[PDB]
């Protein structure tokens, strides 16, 4: 905005903002669309993985990564910075597993991640994170879905979005709530997750994308995380192709 | 320098043509006191291996946690892991061989006798020993603790060498491990009647049989023993 305050992630402007922290959300916009759909018995993750040319090996590139085995994460923004955060998430989970002999609760997982990101906006020789993480899963407290911003800030969400196609995404997500006050059970939410990424792509109608859907479902995976793969995925593709035309 | 506080005794195992048997009594003996009942030695790891652990139950628990994190480790950063870089018995064994030694070198020995039995995804029978002296060896038949002295000869009839593997079948091998158990039940103090027996096959998959009871019971010869040596 003004001169100064930018350069180091510890300096305040007059306004009560810190330009570096602001600059970190801006960076995620250029990244590739991510959504989360929370459900009464599951969570669904979907992501837009852009293919630069027909040279890419299909289905062999993912931004969906696992933590412990019951927590999904998918990131938008800068890919490798995003990896780093998920690495650390594994460390968080693993440490909890040793001590207490149980899988992390989702609010426990959100707390420790939220601090690690906050630390890296606290010092002068650190850099602010450049990634958002829509993340969540299912635990002994039911389903939860969170979205972690680059500031060190998070909140719960019934349906969440970040990335390039996030205005198309949030708009639809809101629609999802009105039509479904019951919030959609996990099966139909796979197919539906597909249709949102297909819409989000009318602002990303440049190059092709690969639809990768994963889930973690109480009713249909036994509270564990697994990818949606094979014929289940195909059905979700065919529905999305139909309803976009 | 740890000493065993509570201990499991005896895991027996053998090779057969299409896979392996690992078996052990279920007991956590607190020395002379038979303290804990229902303690389970055999932990499935991946789905193509059972690792059995005897020795300190205190060290066992710790090894169980490391084993669970190895499964979790394989999932992490792999698009799939159920046949891509699927977890073999051999990988598990090597991960364990290294840590028992590393700890031995720091003079806080994980006080265990461990048998890793499994089948590879290459069709190869795997059955190997590690212990708390960090000694390793591969052998067609194995047994630990009391059971090394006692029950392992008996299995060595069934398979002496590695060219009688194709002439031994799954019903016959199963029969031999249970007669081996019977004998551990009779003639070993830290052996319970309770036992678990797991068959990992490369074709049948994992069968884990829990809470079997020793049978073919001989005690009816006991009324003819009168006195210690001289007594009418």
């Amino acid at each position: 905005i003004g001169t100064g305050y930018d350069l180091s992630n510890s300096v305040f402007s007059p306004d009560g903002r810190n330009f570096q922290v602001e600059y970190a959300v801006k960076a995620v916009e250029n990244g590739t669309t991510s959504i989360g759909i929370k459900c009464n018995d599951g969570v669904v993750f979907a992501v837009e993985k852009l293919i630069t040319s027909k040279l890419l090996v299909p289905q062999k590139n993912v931004k969906i990564q696992v933590v412990d085995r019951h927590i999904g994460c998918v990131y938008s923004g800068l890919i490798p910075d995003g990896r780093h955060l998920v690495n650390r998430g594994r460390e968080e989970a693993a440490s909890f597993k040793k001590l207490y002999k149980t899988p992390i609760p989702i609010p426990a997982f959100a707390d420790r991640l939220g601090q690690y990101v906050q630390a890296h906006t606290l010092y002068n020789s650190v850099r602010p994170f450049g990634v958002s993480t829509i993340f969540g899963g299912v635990d002994k407290n039911g389903a939860h879905l969170y979205m972690l911003e680059p500031s060190g800030s998070y909140w719960g969400y019934k349906g969440a979005a970040t990335g390039k196609g996030r205005q198309s995404a949030k708009a639809e997500l809101e629609k999802l709530v009105d039509h479904h006050p019951e919030g959609l059970s996990a099966r139909e939410a796979v197919k539906q997750a597909a249709k949102i990424i297909y819409l989000a792509h009318e602002d990303n109608k440049e190059k092709d994308f690969e639809l990768e859907i994963s889930w973690c479902s109480l009713s249909e995976t036994n509270g564990l995380h697994k990818f949606v793969k094979g014929d289940l995925l195909q059905e979700a593709i065919d529905f999305a192709q139909k309803e976009i035309n | 320098t740890q000493q065993p506080i509570v201990t499991g005794t005896s895991v027996i195992s053998m090779k057969y043509d299409n896979g392996v048997i690992i078996a052990a009594d279920n007991l956590g003996s607190y020395g002379s006191l038979l303290r804990f009942n229902g303690v389970e030695r055999l932990i499935p790891v991946g789905d193509n291996t059972v690792v059995g652990i005897s020795g300190d139950i205190s060290d066992m628990q710790h090894i169980e946690r490391l084993l669970k994190d190895l499964v979790t480790e394989n999932a992490y950063d792999n698009p799939l892991a159920d046949a891509e870089e699927a977890l073999e018995p051999s990988y598990i064994f090597e991960y364990l061989a290294t840590v028992m030694y590393q700890r031995r070198s720091k003079m806080n020995p994980l006080w265990n006798a461990i048998i890793v039995a499994g089948v590879q995804s290459n069709g190869d029978q795997f059955l190997r020993y590690v212990n708390l002296l960090g000694v390793t060896y591969s052998s067609p038949t194995l047994a630990t603790g009391f059971g090394a002295h006692m029950a392992n000869p008996l299995l060595r009839k069934v398979v002496d060498r590695e060219s009688d593997i194709p002439k031994t079948t799954v019903q016959v091998a199963e029969e031999a491990i249970v007669n081996a158990m019977r004998v551990l039940y009779y003639r070993d103090a830290r052996s319970s009647r309770n036992f678990s027996l797991a068959i990992i096959d490369k074709n049948t998959g994992l069968t884990f049989k829990k809470n079997l009871q020793v049978e073919n019971m001989k005690w009816d010869f006991a009324k003819d023993i009168k006195g210690y040596g001289t007594q009418k």
